């Protein structure tokens, strides 16, 4: 996850 | 700091479950709700399972629940399948960008029935003679559990040396693969009577032999 | 799926500065710019040191530089210290539901000298189709770093279904030793005009051919 940054 | 809390080790029988513990804090955890598992297999591309608490993305067959209660997330597998064995991380977002994981879990199976290898013994290719070596290959496949030993022999008093034997490894089926091999001179394997590779697993020997009478 | 491709292997001596790449396929390049990387020592968790293609997230030495471009994403390690070496992966938001890693690349900080894999194919033993059984092997002996990719091919075709790879083991003579297997009928195997076992090594390429032949 590039979780939103999130 | 600690780096989300997971137990060292879970498991669980086939057709049963288990529950991983993912343990952080109200910096993360709780906090936002952004906490995803990855499935690692062993020593391999880690694959994500669960994304937000529960959420279900590509092809994640079979029960993989994601619920986090307050502080603490978890997730489970109903009704085991043996693939699961691997390694589950977790992760929180925990602010100004950042994303920390968790100590990880070791997911082992129980139930997985005993197999003996398929010992498949192959003879040095007449390309590699023609090029003037002679490897012979001893392939030892489908196995549970993955403890085995390598033998190999010139005529019955046997060879102990030139022979690299591999460690073995988790297959497709669950089931394991290694490979023993022995490096000898074309003149060598010319000058006996048969070679063979003995295997022994469960107290359960296979004795493939191979002796230069190849159709090449 | 594998859609992100990743080397073998990196590997450096202290002071010397590697990079690591993750080129992508048919789908979304700069599409998605989300590319992140991840390092990962054995049986830790991994660790996030790059976000957004090149951004570098909190405690990350400023000698973790980040790079995207086309379909490539390019990580470096400036004057590499042995801490560096572990795992890495690429990672990127896909599919949406589609979380994609790369394959992994392995940083190694060269012990001994480089050494390019042997490989050596063998085909079906007679014997073996005797027994209405085709196995396909390939060996990779004395290689150094100890990782490796494998590819099969039936005429040029890269083949689907029937390959497993084992991992590589350290030898008696402290290099490597992987080997890799193809599973099919004598009809599957006595259809094709040639296989082949492709293996790679960090900016190596060897490829090996192996035919039917009816023999008896």
């Amino acid at each position: 996850q590039x979780h939103x940054x999130x | 700091p600690s780096a989300l809390t997971q137990p060292p080790s879970a498991s669980g029988s086939l057709g049963q479950s288990v529950t991983i513990s993912c343990t952080g804090t109200s910096s993360d955890v709780g906090g936002y709700n952004y906490v995803s598992w990855y499935q690692q297999h062993a020593g391999k591309a880690p694959k994500v399972i669960i994304y937000e608490v529960n959420k279900r993305p590509s092809g994640v067959p079979d029960r993989f629940s994601g619920s986090k209660s307050g502080n603490t997330a978890s997730l489970t597998v109903s009704g085991l399948q043996a693939e699961d064995e691997a390694d589950y991380y977790c992760s929180s977002y925990e602010g100004s960008d950042n994303f920390v994981f968790g100590t990880g879990t070791k997911v082992t199976v129980l139930g997985q029935p005993k197999a003996n290898p398929t010992v498949t013994l192959f003879p040095p290719s007449s390309e590699e003679l023609q090029a003037n070596k002679a490897t012979l290959v001893c392939l030892i496949s489908d196995f549970y559990p993955g403890a085995v030993t390598v033998a190999w022999k010139a005529d019955g008093s046997p060879v102990k040396a030139g022979v690299e034997t591999t460690k073995p490894s988790k297959q497709s089926n669950n089931k394991y693969a290694a490979s023993s091999y022995l490096s000898l001179t074309p003149e060598q394997w010319k000058s006996h009577r048969s070679y063979s590779c003995q295997v022994t697993h469960e107290g359960s020997t296979v004795e493939k032999t191979v002796a230069p009478t190849e159709c090449s």
